[PDB]
């Protein structure tokens, strides 16, 4: 049962790691499109100054 | 890249502007001072004549 008690560990261990994994690379999709949204705005914003 | 670009174009179009305005008004400016200069040079050459 001490083995099934690491094994599950282990197990939420690794969900946790796809987990931060996955929603980090959410994180740079973000980033990227508000990336071009952010460019775009840079082209409206030097033309504006 | 575009904003870095953005702000130069914006002051290097500045000083095009200025150097235009400067280049127009400049000949404007010098015509009429030549008119100024013909005149007088001519009232001035007659009545030291």
């Amino acid at each position: 049962t001490n083995s099934q008690e690491a094994a599950a560990k282990h197990e939420a261990q690794r969900l946790e790691q796809e987990a931060r994994g996955r929603l980090e690379r959410q994180k740079i999709l973000d980033q990227s499109e508000a990336e071009k949204a952010r460019k775009e705005l840079l082209e409206l914003e030097a033309m504006s100054m | 890249a575009v904003e870095s670009t953005g702000n130069a174009k914006a002051e290097a179009e500045s000083r095009a502007e200025a150097a235009r305005i400067e280049g127009e008004g400049s000949v404007l400016q010098a015509k009429l001072k030549a008119q100024a200069l013909a005149i007088e040079t001519e009232a001035e050459l007659e009545r030291v004549k």
